[PDB]
Parts: structure tokens; C-alpha cells; sequence
């Protein structure tokens, strides 16, 4: 039981998108400060 | 000793002997046919007349043809002239080579090594596979399984194993083609051709080939798994000599005796497989083991039908390893490779006392934040990235580059991903998953653990990712 | 004294029902020898009990009676194979049913010859072009391969087999004999009706000239139906046993399996998982096998497959629809869900695969085609969302535009050069500032364009199956103004 | 000769023979019976014995009772004379209007065209029914299948089809009733004759009826659709016109064989189905089918034993279909009618180059949007419509417009739907909803759209909601 929500479909993509969205931006965000150090 | 035909319904022929009745498990000799055709006595129905099953096709036989026992079991060619050979179910050459000028035969049939003859030895076989190494850690001369649903990677996994351990090993291999594809047979031939596992030109041949494949009747892949292990077999006990043992799918082992069971005439039983399938299974199983007389390192590939765990067939094949790595379509459709689950993969050795407790601490340390990250799939599910204290989406955030960096690409699957195959070297493993639950690389993307080899590359990655940026 | 009837080469009939004919006699027969019944009707003979043979009625049952001779033929159940098939409509027997007279045919095979070894065959290299992107750049099938086509009922299955034949009219016309390919197609369980129109279709293509259609028909007796897939197989085989290509389509072999069951059944064997025989796994397997590249040795020739599964409830996850998956290299899954959202061909990439993957594409296509696959089903990734952040709203801004770049019309194949000139257009980024729905209407005008007065543009591509620096140029040059021109 | 009957369970009966065995399919007449009892050879289990199915009850019957046989399978009255009477399984007149003297009998087994006869001809036939002219036009000379739950709609379209179809229809029809309900026969015949179909005084009928109810046991109930199937097969080839035959549930032509398979001797397929459903049916489908030397625009309504569709029998019936209308009980609950599936019904004829693209690009555009919808049919039962993008709200409302205006009320259901009935025109359907779709009626409510026939009655109904 521990996900599974995301062992399914309807909410899963969201989850699923959420996610990647937000993990997206992140790194970028963390992308260019790589740079700067 | 002569018998005839009597009946005949696919794969079960039943034979009449007036003179003497062979023995169940003896090898019966259809007379009057352009290519051997091997009957093995299955059962003794009464009134003079055994039930057998046919290691071959039945087109053509006819009632009343003659049927020759060869006294015996499936005896085929085993020893060292069998390296390089691609053999048959019944000792039978498949590569045109000729035939296999052996000094030995051994039944295929044969009892299994005692308990007084087991060895309680373990020593962890380094994979180059992080995963693996990892959190469910292979053994030195222990029977390995390889689970996995249609297409998820059982056969590419198989194939790095002997890219990698095979290639390296001081001895001899053997390989058993179990009702898989014959594509895959000529692939595996001529690629160990290539990285001269297998000469044709003289004796350095390390590896053996056993095939009977999907085109065989059901009789023949219900026996070639035994043809295979006895080939092994001899190169355990007649030298003690380290042996590999890899079977591309024990599965074909089940399914072939489920699709002569009821003709055999048996009631059915749960799912529609054999009453008999634990026991088949196990006095197969049980002799693919280290015994104190030498030791084989066994890598068997597991089908599981629908993907179903539970199904009987790969439910009755778990106890039998030491060792499991559990493949997963979900994970592979997250692209990941190989696709080893992380919460369902273990190791009889996964043990602090046996690798250490640095070794052991991370691999739970891994396998903990993992299940935690499940458990926040649910409550992101519905919330959004928002919501977790920043004490919890910074595990959801290592938990993904933990999940990432379990990945790694194959030297055997270069033609698929595109990469070059890196190996990794079991302490830069743990350093690897050391730090990265330390915290330290929270400053890097996810995307710099994707596929790569040492935790170097991930910084080094990252950095080709920075300056891309 | 009458000796026409002794027990050895003929029988008489003890039981008949069901198709399904209990011969007392036939002392003779072998497991699965041909015979033949009084009426002139054909029967294979499965059943070789003690006490009887038997006899499955490759036919209409209400001729044969309780004593009716049976005779032996001989020969292990055959078929007319050869090149004079081609264009030709026949039954699972190999009897022409098209009304156009004998068929030629010199040779016969057995439709139950065993597959090529190990050693015969040699990898996969060359490709069997589909003409349907999505298939040619996701799931790209070579000569040899088995690609199974899976799916629940209507949902285009059998399309991808007839838009793939219609295909093969470039090469079958052209001058390079290698890359020629004769196709098979077989229909199991089916109705006429569906099948004629599938043979007419062809014929307004001008493709059966090259096709060998067999059918068996829901009104055929079951081991007809059952016959069918190994009749045409071993019509595939000739070719691929003579230095020529033959694409097989085995249009259904769950009905297939349906006949095999149906069979089994009236012969007394035991039924099991979902009543089907025990041996349903060897059904399939036994005859996707027969499917291959053979080496240079045994002509280099071979048989790529094309088996039809269908599911219910959209369920992969079935006894037959696992048994067939986890034997062919890989397979193309269509989905209803993707068939209404507009998705035709409804592919859904997220689980289709090639277990052949790049192994059987050109450089051109392999060269746009580069990553777009991962990348579309990463679109599908950003697909849950659709104040998006300009960036991802560009993951999302590709997969929406290569999506109507790849969808397209019946009997209208692409040359590769072709599919690779307008993909190009997509992939390269330069028509992702113009409204999705127009894509289609451009694909159309710039085709027209490019195949008129860029003859010789195309006419390179080809020659060089690859995108020169001088070609991505020239192309560049006509998508981005000619879009703009479009977009006036 | 004459056959002794040597056993009887239910409806198989074992008849020997001693001299003289009746073939497959040879009809025997068993004697000293009130009624004629016939029973049709099914198969020669050997010992001179066969094994027959009874069209009609084997009550009474005695071991050793003396059988005969006809020399021929059951052959029916056909021809003209059929038309405006009602026959039974093995065509004896049931509706008390004396003998059929016809001059040809067929034999209601035969073997279907051949491969050079199949017709490809594919030519739409508007019905009225916004929903089917739409999404899955039924086509001329087409086969046409209506799958439906116990209570969803199946027979209420047959008849509205009837309505819309026959009537304008210039040739003959037959309709065979196969395991259904007798009252409904008796409804039919009524408002047959009515209407005028059906004229028993001058000879002007143009209804041909053929009835095997739920009432009849499993070896007529398993006939009948071949005897309706050989009298239509009449008028079709003998006298070369274009014919329609409906058939309300050829389901209980597999169903009834079921349970004589059972008795058969027959080893059970899947779900206790008999091994030959697969074939029994199609050698049945085959023959239900248009030639070069007719046509035959069949409706077949097809019932789904427990709603699943995944049933041997139903599953198994697609295949046969050119065009099929899924019934769903959960659209009916939501009170649209007919309860027909926009996303799991089909046509061969949804297809640009012969409806036209303006027609398929509709279709799709509904087909899309409420495939849409039912995708967000799984946040909106958890989240409500309040965590829906602005976009989804619209898709969402235009979906349910759609729905609504897929809904029609027909003729035939007057009584409970409470509206007068309606035919809407192909263009006026098209026109509708491209309409919808173009956000032209996105300020309506969508109760406007409800059971209306045009576009034109679904904005009236707006006005008076005020
Ligand atoms: N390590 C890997 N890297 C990338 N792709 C992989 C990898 N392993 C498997 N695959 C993919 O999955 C496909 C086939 O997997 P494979 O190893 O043959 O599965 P399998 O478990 O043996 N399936 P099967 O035996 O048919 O049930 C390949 O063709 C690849 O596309
Ligand atoms: N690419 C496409 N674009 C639009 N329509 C298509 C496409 N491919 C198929 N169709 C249509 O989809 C319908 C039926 O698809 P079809 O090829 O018969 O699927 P199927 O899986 O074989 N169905 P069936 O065998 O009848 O259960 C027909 O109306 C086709 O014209
Ligand atoms: N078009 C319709 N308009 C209104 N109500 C309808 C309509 N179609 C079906 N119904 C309702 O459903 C009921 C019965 O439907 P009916 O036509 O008899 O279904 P059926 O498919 O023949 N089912 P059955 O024969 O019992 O398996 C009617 O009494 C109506 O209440
Ligand atoms: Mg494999
Ligand atoms: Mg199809
Ligand atoms: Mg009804």
C-alpha cells in the first residue's frame, strides 16, 4: 500500500507530472549555479 | 529389448513391450525414421504398455512401429569436447560441426547431491552492477535467479552477466537455451564467437551450448534444462572445478510439462499448471547446487507470466535461489536500467557479518528512503510538490537521484542505449550511495546520476551539464 | 474377394460428429498424414488411438457417415507453395477461391516443417518499412523479425498489416531486387465479406500482383482455421528459402487459437487454462519461429511476421496475449483510449517496442528520427499537465506538433526520402511556431512541393539514405520559408 | 427405414437405425405424436445410432418409439406467400391462418456465398438516429449488430428502425424473433398490421415472420434464426431484390446451443460454452449477408448476458458485424436514450472518402471530446470540478452537451420519455454539433440539449428555461 497511487493511472500521471515539473525547474535552478560556483 | 507404437496424441505416444518393459525414465529408439527420435518412459499404464513422451515431433509415426529401448536414461556427451558445441536435448549436434567425439556419457536423469554433500560457504561475487551489488548481492558458486514479466530485461541482464562474470572466469561455463527464441541462440553463438569465448578453430572454448527451444515440442524443452545441468554437472564433480551455469528461462522447464500434463492423464490443478510442478521443480533444482565436490554459480532467468508474481511457477522458484533480483515493468517504463526492483531484489548474503556493516547500513539506507518516497507519492499526489517540510522533499529529492543512480548502462545493451557500458567496482558503490544519503550531492541534478558508472561521472556529468546550460 | 478395403491403407468411419471422425483402420497412417473421405473431402489425422484414428474434417461434416471410407494419402499435410500464388486468393489447402483457374504451383511444402536452426540464420539487418511513422520511427521492424500487432477489437490492427503491403509497391516496382518484398496475408476466423473488401483494396493499391492472400473464413471448418497460419507460413518460406523477402500476416491468431481450442476439444483431449489445449504456447511459438533472417549460406533471404492479437477490456495481460508477447521481438500496442483523442494510428509508444530497435533503420530517418521516440513519450511525461513555464511549455510544444507530422492517409505510402523530408520539417524544430492543427494541411503542400520541383533533392537522400550537410541545408532552406509562406 | 428412438435426455434423443442412416443434418419425424416432432441428426455416434436435437419437447416420448426419416434437413416455405404469415422453426404457420401453400420449401441448412460472391459495395443508410447517422452510420447492405443489457434499449431501437427504415423501404423484410419475449411478437404482429406492413386480406404484406420465443426449447430456439435466415435468403438470390431482415437476439441462438451441447456429449469451452460457439455461429453469420445477386441490410439485436461484454457469445459476435451499436445500462441510468456508447461503437463506413470529410471530422470531434471527458471523469469524482484548468471546465460542459444532444426521443418510447418522437436528418446532425463543438451554444444549459430532436429544438427549449 505504500504507493499506490502511483501504481495506477488517473492521478498517477499527475503525481507523475508534478514531479517532473517541479524537479525540472529545480535543477535548472540549481543548473546555472553550478556555474556561478 | 523391441516394442511398437500404440498410440500416439502429440507429444504422447504410448509404446507396447511384449518382451521386457523399460524402466520409466528409459530412452526408447523409434526405429524407422530419418532423424533420431528419442521416447522417454513416462509411466507404466499396465498390460504390457509404457506412456511416453516425445523429445521430438510425432508427424509421421505410425501404430505398430517398432520402438528400440536403449536400456538406459537420455544419455548425452559431456567433458571438455563439449565447449564450443551448441548440443541437443539428447546429445545431438546442432551446429554442423560434426559429431562430439566424447569418452563419457552421463544420464540426464540422476539423483540429487545429498544434505552430508552440501557446502555452506558464501562469498559475495562482485557484478559491476551497483544495484546489484548493492542491495541484493550475488554469491560465489550459489544459484542466482533473474525474475522478471515479458520483456523487461531477464535475457539483456543474463547477457551482461556473462559479459562480465563469464569473460572473467577462470573456467568453464555452460549456457542452456530453455524454450526461448532461436534468434537468441544464434545472437549468443556468434557473439561469443566474437569475444572468443567460443573457438572454432581449436580447444580455448569456455562455454557449452544446450538449446531446445520455442520451435520444440514441449517434450524436448522439458528436458533440455536436465540435458544442460548435466553438462555442468561433470565439470562440477569430474575436475571440482569452478562452473557457470547460466539458463535462459527455467520457466520453459514448467510450462513444457504443463502442456503435456493432462495428456498424461492428470487432473488439473491450481492455475491449470501440473500437480506435480513443486516436485518436478525440485528434483531439477536441487541439482544445480555447490556440493563439497565443487561449486557452480548458477544464473537462471525467470519468466512470470502476466507479470504475476504469484503465479505458481515463479512462486515455487524463489526458495530455490540464494540470491534474487527482481525485475520490474514499472521501473523499466521509467526508463530505468536494469529495470531491478529495490524493494523486491534480496540476498540470502545481505548480511552485516558477511559484507561488512558500512556495506550493509547503505543498502538499507537505500532501500528505507526509497519506501518512504513511495509513501510520499501518495500525499504529493494529491498536494503537490508544496506541502512536504522541507525535511521530506529533500528525501523526495534524494530519493530520486538514489533511484537514478541504481541505473547503468551495459556494455551488452551499447546497441539499445546508445552509451557506452560502464562498470562499477563494488566500494565505489557504496561510497557512491554513502554520500549521496549524506547530502552531499543535494546541489546536483537528478539527471547527473542518470545512467553512468562510478559517482565520479555523476559530478563530471553534471558539470557537461552546467556549462551546456 | 474384394480387397480395396483392408484395414491398412483405408478405414471406414466408426463415430462422426463435430467435425471431428473416429476411423476404424488406416493401419497405416502417420500422426498427422493427410486422408481422404469418401465424398472426396479432406481430413488430417491427429488422433492415432489403439482402438482408432482420429480425424479432424477439413470441411463441411454432413457428407460423412458411419462407414464411409477413408483413404490414405501418404503425405504429412501440404500446400501448393511458389511464386505463382502470387496474386492469387486461396483456401488454407492452397485451392484457389478467387475464380481465376488453377494455380500454377510446381512445388508443395509441408505446412508443418520445423524452423531453421541456430546456425542458419544470421542477425537482423535489413528493414522492413511499415510507411507509417509511427511504426517505422518508434518501432522500426526488420526483415526477419516477428512484430506483433496487439490490440483490443477496432482498433486499426489490421490497418498497420494493409498499410505495410500497400507499402512495398515502391521496391516490387524499382530496380534493386534486394529490397523487394512479397507479402502473405492470412485470414483466420474472419468473414468473406471483410476479406473481400481487403482484396479489393489491395487491388486499388495495385498491390496483390505481390500478395498472396489466404483465407480461412468463420464459416470454414476449425482446422482450416487452424491450418491457415502454417499454410501460408510455409508459402512465406519458399521465398525465404530463395534468396527473396516474404512479409507474413497472420491476421488473427487468437481466433486461431479459438479453432485450435475447438478442435482439441472434439477429439476428447483435456481442456485447461480458459479451456484452450495444453500445448497453445507451442501453437504460436511453433510458427513465429518460422520467421527469420537466413544467412548468406542459405540464400540470405527471410520472413518477417506480423501476428494480429487481440485483446478484451484492453487486457495484455491474458493467457493468449502473454503466450504470443513473450515470443515475438517485441510488439505495437493500440489502444481505444489513443484511437478517439485522435491518435491514429492508435500507437501508444509508452508500451510499444522493437527488440531490433536501431539494428533496422536508414541513416537518413535513423538521423531525425534520432530521439524523437524517447522524446515523444517524454512529452506524454509533461501530457498530465496539458502557467506553464516556457521551458517545459516547449516539451510540450514539440510532441504536439511531431504528433500531426506523423499522422497520414491510406494507400498513399512515403518513399523514405519522403517521410524523412517532412519529419525533418517537425524535428528540426522549425514548424514549432505554427498552429497543430495546421501541420497536416502543410505536410500535404509541402510534400506536393518537394516531389515536384525538388526531384533530385529526394533523388539524393535516397542514393545515400543520409542527410549530407549540403541536404540539411537545402532543407532548411525550403521548411522555414516555405512554412512562413504557408503561415502567410 | 424406420428408426427406434434408443434415449432421451431433455432435448437430444439417440435414434437407432437398422437399415438405411439418416446423414448430418437429415430431419426424422418421430412417430405417433400429436404434433409433428421433429428432430434434426446431429451426429453419427457409431452402432447405427445417432444423436439428434428435438425442435420442439420430448415429453412423452418412449425408448423404442419408431423415428423416420425425411431424407432432407428441415426445409421452409419461401416465396411470397411467406410474407404477412408467421412461421415457427421448421415453418408450419403459427398465426391460425391456415396452410402456406408456397411452391418452393428451402432447407434452412445451406452453405454460406462463396469468396466470389462477397459484395464490397459500401453505401451509408441514414436512419434518423443522431447518435448512428454520427458516429457510426448503419450501411445498405450492411450487417448490423445492437449490442444491449437485459433492459437497455435493444428492442425499443430494433423497432424505431423498423419505423424509420422498413417503412420507407421499397422490397421485403422478414423479421425473425429468436428467444425473446412472445407478447412482444404479439405487440409487433399488431402494430404490424396496423401500420399496414402486414394486410390480411389483400396480398400486398411485406413482412415476413419468423418466431422461435423464449418459450420454445433449446433445439428450436437454436433454428429459428437459420429458418428467418433461409427466407430472407429467398427473397435475396431467388427473385434478386434488396432485402432486410431483422433478427431481435441472435444471442439466444448461441445461448440455446449451449444447452444442448451439454447434452451432446460435448467436453464444455470457456464459461460452460459449447467448443463449437466460434463455428456453429459463423457457419449461421456467413449466410446472413449480401451477394452479387442481392442485397440484405440485416439488424441483429444481440443481448450481453450479465453486461459483460467480454462474454464468449457477444465477444465472439463483433467479428461478424459491419457496424455495431453498444447499448450501456450506465448511460440509460443517467436516463440518456438510446443508451448507445459514442466511444465503443463502430462503423466501416466512418470513413472520409465515403461520408465525406466534413461528416468524419465531426464524428471525431465528439468522439475526442467526450473521450476527453471521461479521462477527467476520475479527478472530478475525488476533486470535484473546482481543481479543473479553465480549459477542462469547457470540454467538460461541451461534453455534456454533446451527450445530451446525442440523446433522441423516438418514437417507439413515447410513453416513457414523454415526448413527442423525433427523425433528425443526416446534414441537421452534422450541422448540430459541429455547432457544440465550435463553442456556438457554450452560454445554453445543457438540460436545453436533452432529448430534442435538431439543433434548432435544443435552443427553443433554452428559451423557455429562461
Ligand atoms: N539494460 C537495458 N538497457 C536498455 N534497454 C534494455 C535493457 N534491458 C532490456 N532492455 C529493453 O527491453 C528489450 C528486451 O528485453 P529483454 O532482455 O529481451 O527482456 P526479457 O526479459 O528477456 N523478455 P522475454 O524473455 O521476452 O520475456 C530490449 O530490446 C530493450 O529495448
Ligand atoms: N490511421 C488511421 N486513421 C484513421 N482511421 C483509421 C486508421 N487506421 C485505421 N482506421 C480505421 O479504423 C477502423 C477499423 O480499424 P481496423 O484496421 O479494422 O482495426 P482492427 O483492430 O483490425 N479491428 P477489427 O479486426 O475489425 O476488430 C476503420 O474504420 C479504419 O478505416
Ligand atoms: N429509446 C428509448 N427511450 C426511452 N426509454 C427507453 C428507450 N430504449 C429503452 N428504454 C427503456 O428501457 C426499457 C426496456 O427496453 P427494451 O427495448 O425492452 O430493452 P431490451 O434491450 O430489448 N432488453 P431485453 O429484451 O429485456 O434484454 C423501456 O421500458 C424503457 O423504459
Ligand atoms: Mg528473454
Ligand atoms: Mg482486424
Ligand atoms: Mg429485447
Amino acid at each position: 500500500s505504500g504507493d499506490n497511487v502511483r501504481s495506477s493511472a488517473g492521478a498517477v500521471r499527475d503525481a507523475g507530472g508534478a514531479f517532473g515539473k517541479r524537479e525540472q525547474a529545480e535543477e535548472e535552478r540549481y543548473f546555472r549555479a553550478r556555474a556561478k560556483e | 529389448t523391441t516394442g511398437r507404437i500404440v498410440a500416439v496424441i502429440g507429444a504422447v505416444v504410448d509404446v507396447q513391450f511384449d518382451e521386457g518393459l523399460p524402466p520409466i525414465l528409459n530412452a526408447l529408439e523409434v526405429q524407422g525414421r530419418e532423424t533420431r527420435l528419442v521416447l522417454e518412459v513416462a509411466q507404466h499404464l499396465g498390460e504390457s504398455t509404457v506412456r511416453t513422451i516425445a523429445m521430438d515431433g510425432t508427424e509421421g509415426l505410425v501404430r505398430g512401429q517398432k520402438v528400440l529401448d536403449s536400456g538406459a536414461p537420455i544419455r548425452i556427451p559431456v567433458g571438455p569436447e563439449t565447449l564450443g558445441r551448441i548440443m541437443n536435448v539428447i546429445g545431438e549436434p546442432i551446429d554442423e560441426r560434426g559429431p562430439i567425439k566424447t569418452k563419457q556419457f552421463a544420464a540426464i536423469h540422476a539423483e540429487a547431491p545429498e544434505f552430508v554433500e552440501m557446502s555452506v560457504e558464501q562469498e559475495i561475487l562482485v557484478t559491476g552492477i551497483k544495484v546489484v551489488d548493492l542491495l541484493a548481492p550475488y554469491a560465489k558458486g550459489g544459484k542466482i535467479g533473474l525474475f522478471g514479466g515479458a520483456g523487461v530485461g531477464k535475457t539483456v541482464l543474463i547477457m551482461e552477466l556473462i559479459n562480465n562474470v563469464a569473460k572473467a572466469h577462470g573456467g568453464y561455463s555452460v549456457f542452456a537455451g530453455v524454450g526461448e527464441r532461436t534468434r537468441e541462440g544464434n545472437d549468443l553463438y556468434h557473439e561469443m564467437i566474437e569475444s572468443g569465448v567460443i573457438n572454432l578453430k581449436d580447444a580455448t572454448s569456455k562455454v557449452a551450448l544446450v538449446y531446445g527451444q520455442m520451435n520444440e515440442p514441449p517434450g524436448a524443452r522439458a528436458r533440455v534444462a536436465l540435458t544442460g545441468l548435466t553438462v555442468a554437472e561433470y565439470f562440477r564433480d569430474q575436475e571440482g572445478q569452478d562452473v557457470l551455469l547460466f539458463i535462459d528461462n527455467i520457466f520453459r522447464f514448467t510450462q513444457a510439462g504443463s502442456e503435456v500434463s493432462a495428456l498424461l492423464g492428470r487432473i488439473p490443478s491450481a492455475v491449470g499448471y501440473q500437480p506435480t510442478l513443486a516436485t518436478d521443480m525440485g528434483t531439477m533444482q536441487e541439482r544445480i547446487t555447490t556440493t563439497k565436490k565443487g561449486s557452480i554459480t548458477s544464473v537462471q532467468a525467470i519468466y512470470v507470466p502476466a507479470d504475476d508474481l504469484t503465479d505458481p511457477a515463479p512462486a515455487t522458484t524463489f526458495a530455490h535461489l540464494d540470491a534474487t533480483t527482481v525485475l520490474s515493468r514499472a521501473i523499466a517504463e521509467l526508463g530505468i536500467y536494469p529495470a531491478v526492483d529495490p524493494l523486491d531484489s534480496t540476498s540470502r548474503i545481505m548480511d552485516p557479518n558477511i559484507v561488512g556493516s558500512e556495506h550493509y547500513d547503505v543498502a538499507r539506507g537505500v532501500q528505507k528512503i526509497l519506501q518512504d518516497y513511495k509513501s510520499l507519492q501518495d500525499i504529493i499526489a494529491i498536494l503537490g510538490m508544496d506541502e512536504l517540510s522541507e525535511e521530506d522533499k529533500l528525501t523526495v529529492s534524494r530519493a530520486r537521484k538514489i533511484q537514478r543512480f541504481l541505473s547503468q548502462p551495459f556494455q551488452v545493451a551499447e546497441v539499445f542505449t546508445g552509451h557506452l557500458g560502464k562498470l562499477v567496482p563494488l566500494k565505489e558503490t557504496i561510497k557512491g550511495f554513502q554520500q549521496i544519503l549524506a547530502g552531499e550531492y543535494d546541489h546536483l541534478p537528478e539527471q547527473a546520476f542518470y545512467m553512468v558508472g562510478p559517482i565520479e561521472e555523476a559530478v563530471a556529468k553534471a558539470d557537461k551539464l552546467a556549462e551546456e546550460h | 474377394a474384394d480387397t480395396s478395403v483392408d484395414l491398412e491403407e483405408t478405414g471406414r468411419v466408426l463415430s462422426i460428429g463435430d467435425g471431428i471422425a473416429r476411423v476404424h483402420g488406416l493401419r497405416n497412417v502417420q500422426a498427422e498424414e493427410m486422408v481422404e473421405f469418401s465424398s472426396g473431402l479432406k481430413g488430417m489425422s491427429l488422433n492415432l488411438e489403439p482402438d482408432n484414428v482420429g480425424v479432424v474434417v477439413f470441411g463441411n461434416d454432413k457428407l460423412i457417415k458411419e462407414g464411409d471410407i477413408v483413404k490414405r494419402t501418404g503425405a504429412i499435410v501440404d500446400v501448393p507453395v511458389g511464386e505463382e500464388l502470387l496474386g492469387r486468393v486461396v483456401d488454407a489447402l492452397g485451392n484457389a477461391i478467387d475464380g481465376k483457374g488453377p494455380i500454377g504451383s510446381k512445388a508443395r511444402r509441408r505446412v508443418g516443417l520445423k524452423a531453421p536452426g541456430i546456425i542458419p540464420r544470421i542477425s537482423v539487418r535489413e528493414p522492413m518499412q511499415t510507411g507509417i511513422k509511427a511504426v517505422d520511427s518508434l518501432v522500426p521492424i526488420g526483415r526477419g523479425q516477428r512484430e506483433l500487432i496487439i490490440g483490443d477489437r477496432q482498433t486499426g490492427k489490421t490497418s498497420i498489416a494493409i498499410d505495410t503491403i500497400i507499402n512495398q509497391k515502391r521496391f516490387n516496382d524499382g530496380t534493386d531486387e534486394k529490397k523487394k518484398l512479397y507479402c502473405i496475408y492470412v485470414a483466420i476466423g474472419q468473414k468473406r465479406s471483410t476479406v473481400a473488401q481487403l482484396v479489393k483494396r489491395l487491388t486499388d493499391a495495385d498491390a496483390m500482383k505481390y500478395t498472396i492472400v489466404v483465407s480461412a473464413t468463420a464459416s470454414d471448418a476449425a482446422p482450416l482455421q487452424y491450418l491457415a497460419p502454417y499454410s501460408g507460413c510455409s508459402m512465406g518460406e519458399y521465398f525465404r528459402d530463395n534468396g527473396k523477402h516474404a512479409l507474413i500476416i497472420y491476421d488473427d491468431l487468437s481466433k486461431q487459437a479459438v479453432a485450435y481450442r475447438q478442435m482439441s476439444l472434439l477429439l476428447r483431449r483435456p481442456p485447461g487454462r480458459e479451456a484452450y489445449p495444453g500445448d497453445v504456447f507451442y501453437l504460436h511459438s511453433r510458427l513465429l519461429e518460422r520467421a527469420a533472417k537466413m544467412n548468406d549460406a542459405f540464400g540470405g533471404g527471410s520472413l518477417t511476421a506480423l501476428p494480429v492479437i487481440e485483446t478484451q477490456a484492453g487486457d495484455v495481460s491474458a493467457y493468449i496475449p502473454t503466450n504470443v508477447i513473450s515470443i515475438t521481438d517485441g510488439q505495437i500496442f493500440l489502444e481505444t483510449e489513443l484511437f478517439y483523442k485522435g491518435i491514429r494510428p492508435a500507437i501508444n509508444v509508452g508500451l510499444s517496442v522493437s527488440r531490433v530497435g536501431s539494428a533496422a533503420q536508414t541513416r537518413a530517418m535513423k538521423q531525425v528520427a534520432g530521439t524523437m521516440k524517447l522524446e515523444l513519450a517524454q512529452y506524454r511525461e509533461v501530457a498530465a499537465f496539458a502557467d506553464l513555464d516556457a521551458a517545459t511549455q516547449q516539451l510540450l510544444s514539440r510532441g504536439v506538433r511531431l504528433t500531426e507530422l506523423l499522422k497520414q492517409g491510406q494507400y498513399s505510402p512515403m518513399a523514405i526520402e519522403e517521410q524523412v523530408a517532412v519529419i525533418y520539417a517537425g524535428v528540426r524544430g522549425y514548424l514549432d511556431k505554427l498552429e497543430p492543427s495546421k501541420i497536416t494541411k502543410f505536410e500535404n503542400a509541402f510534400l506536393s512541393h518537394v516531389i515536384s520541383q525538388h526531384q533530385a533533392l529526394l533523388g539524393k537522400i535516397r542514393t545515400d539514405g543520409k542527410i549530407s550537410e549540403e541536404s540539411d541545408a537545402k532543407l532548411k532552406e525550403i521548411v522555414t520559408n516555405f512554412l512562413a509562406g504557408f503561415e502567410a
